[PDB]
Formats: C-alpha cells, structure tokens, sequence
C-alpha cells in the first residue's frame, strides 16, 4: 500500500552515509591538513555505524 | 595572551550528562583551535571536510546543508559548542534525538516545519553523492518522485509542510 520500507531504511543510511566503502584506513601521519576533518568523518561515520 | 576560551562554561555545563568523557571534550576543542584559532568554522572549511573524504561525486550540496544545520544558531559560522554537541548526538544519544536532529536537516528554513521544496533539496543532495543510489533501480526514481511519495506517505493531512510531531510518527511507522 506504500512500499515505504526500503525507502526509509536505505535513505536514512546515505544520510548518515554508508558504513564503509570509503578510502582505506587512517593512521597518525597527516599534519599540514586540518585535524577537524579526520576526526569528524572517521568518527561520525564509524560511530554512526552502530544501530542499538 | 592566547588562552583557549570555553574552558569553563563547558566542563561546568556537564557535571551531569556527558556524551564525551572529560578528557574528550577539551580534546576536540584543541582540534578546533587548529582548524581555526578564532574558534570559527566557516562553510568553506566544512565543505573541504566532505569534499576530502568523498571526492567521488559532488557531496558539496550535502556539505552546504549539513553545515548550515550543524549550526543551531545558523549564523554562517559554526562554533565549537555547536560542533561538539553534534559529534555526540550524531553517535550515541539513548533517545530518539536522532529523529529530531534529522528534522532540522530536512528543514532548511528550520521554521519548525519542513517543505516539499526542502525535502527534495536534501534528497537530491544524497542522490548526487554515492553510487548506491544506482542499485536503487528496483522501483523509485529521481528524487522528485521519492519526495512526492514520502509526503503522501508521511503526511495524510496534505498541508504542504510537516512538523516534528507528524515527522516522528510517519517515521516510527516505517517498521
Ligand atoms: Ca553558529
Ligand atoms: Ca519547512
Ligand atoms: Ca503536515
């Protein structure tokens, strides 16, 4: 009657972005670049991968 | 001469709830001073955060909104207070705070009410970002449709815009 099942799940995902499929791995090496980028992305993403 | 500000109003605000162990709060902060000594994160910078971790397509649009939202004050500049606050909710929350935070994002005008025009804007953003949107093939289509269906699915009152109240319900109805 609506099929709003997969739409709700998958969508919210991209919004919070997938759980992986990005770059490769992080490591203490960056310096000239800003540290606010790696902190947010790496954190917000890996930490958001959780689902109660 | 150069201190670090917010080194007292924050720790104090805690003393109770804290989605970031003491040694953490002051942690991101220091990272902030780096990105900006004046404790001010402008769109340009934010845009670089995503454009750097996702050069694939053009997540830009998503960076303009996510940034405008991350700022509760929406003054054009994101201060540490707003940043950290999200760094936490974005992760843990122990509450439907997730549905609420999302509402703010789905409402550019953040006028407490979302608008078909706004919903599309975002949806369109997440569309021009990753490739998964391609596998979607099975049913669904351009964003214009996704939204038209959503509203008609999350809004049986047909009022052009929806409120956090109805937004929450329409959501809890997915399961
Ligand atoms: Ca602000
Ligand atoms: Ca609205
Ligand atoms: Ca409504």
């Amino acid at each position: 009657a609506s099929y709003g099942f997969q739409v709700a799940r998958r969508v919210l995902n991209n919004l919070q972005t997938n759980l992986f499929n990005t770059s490769s791995g992080s490591d203490k090496n960056v310096k000239i670049h800003e540290n606010v980028a790696p902190a947010l992305v790496l954190s917000s993403m890996i930490m958001s991968a959780i689902a109660f | 001469a150069k201190t670090s500000k917010l080194s007292k109003d924050d720790l104090t605000c805690l003393k109770q709830s804290t989605y970031f162990d003491r040694r953490e709060i002051q942690q991101w902060h220091k990272g902030f001073l780096r990105d900006c000594p004046s404790g001010q994160l402008a769109r340009e910078d934010f845009v670089k955060i995503y454009k750097q971790f996702f050069p694939f397509g053009s997540p830009e649009d998503f960076a303009n909104h996510l940034f405008t939202v991350f700022d509760k004050d929406n003054n054009g500049f994101i201060h540490f207070e707003e940043f950290i606050t999200v760094l936490s909710t974005t992760s843990r929350g122990t509450l439907e705070e997730k549905l609420s935070w999302a509402f703010e994002l789905y409402d550019l005008n953040h006028d407490g009410y979302i608008t078909f025009d706004e919903m599309l804007t975002i949806v369109a953003s997440v569309y021009k970002m990753m490739g998964s949107m391609v596998t979607l093939n099975e049913d669904e289509a351009t964003p214009e449709m996704r939204v038209k269906k959503i509203f008609k699915l999350m809004d049986k009152n047909e009022d052009g815009y929806i409120t956090l109240d109805e937004f929450r319900e329409g959501s809890k109805v997915d399961p």
